C-alpha cells in the first residue's frame, strides 16, 4: 500500500487500528473491574548483605 | 489519639531512615516503593497511601 | 571518507504529552509489554560512562 500528495509520499501515523466488535467492550462490563475497591497495601521485608551501608528490599 | 499519632510518625520516620540508604539502580527504590505495594485504584499516590 | 561527505538526517519524533492535563490516566498500576521495562534507566543512572 502506497499514497502520494503534492508529488511526495504521504505516510500513515498513530496507533494500530483494530476490528472493534460489540463483545470486546461488554466483556469489560462482564468483568466490571470486580476487584473490590479496597486499598490493600502489601509489605517489603528489608534484607542485609556484605556492604550494610546501602539497603535492599525483597518482595516477600 | 496522642498515642495513635506518635505510633504512626515513629513508624514512618524510622522506615524513611532505611529507605534513604538504597541506590536508585534497584527494583524497589526511593521513587517506586509506593506503586508495587498499593493494590487498589487511588487518584494519586499521596497523603495517607504513602 | 566517501561515507561522511553528505550530512546524514537524524529523525527526531514530535514532542507531545497529555499527563499534566489528565493525571487520572497515570496511576499506581501501569501497563507494560515486557517485565524488563525499567532496566535501561537503572543501568544509565548507575553507570553513565558505559
Amino acid at each position: 500500500a502506497a499514497m502520494f500528495s503534492r508529488n511526495k509520499p504521504l505516510y500513515m501515523t498513530g496507533g494500530s487500528v483494530r476490528t472493534i466488535a460489540t463483545g470486546n467492550y461488554r466483556d469489560a462490563a462482564e468483568r466490571l473491574r470486580a476487584m473490590d475497591e479496597t486499598l490493600r497495601l502489601k509489605p517489603f521485608k528489608i534484607t542485609e548483605k556484605l556492604d550494610f551501608r546501602v539497603a535492599a528490599y525483597a518482595i516477600p | 489519639l496522642f498515642y495513635h499519632s506518635v505510633a504512626m510518625i515513629e513508624s514512618c520516620y524510622v522506615e524513611l531512615g532505611n529507605v534513604a540508604r538504597v541506590s536508585d539502580s534497584d527494583a524497589i527504590n526511593k521513587y517506586t516503593f509506593t506503586e508495587l505495594s498499593v493494590q487498589g485504584r487511588p487518584v494519586m499516590n499521596r497523603g495517607i497511601i504513602v | 571518507s566517501a561515507w561522511f561527505i553528505n550530512a546524514g538526517m537524524v529523525n527526531m519524533p514530535t514532542l507531545s504529552c497529555a499527563n499534566g492535563y489528565y493525571p487520572a490516566l497515570t496511576n499506581v498500576n501501569p501497563y507494560h509489554r515486557l517485565d524488563t521495562w525499567k532496566d535501561t534507566l537503572n543501568h544509565w543512572v548507575a553507570y553513565p560512562d558505559m
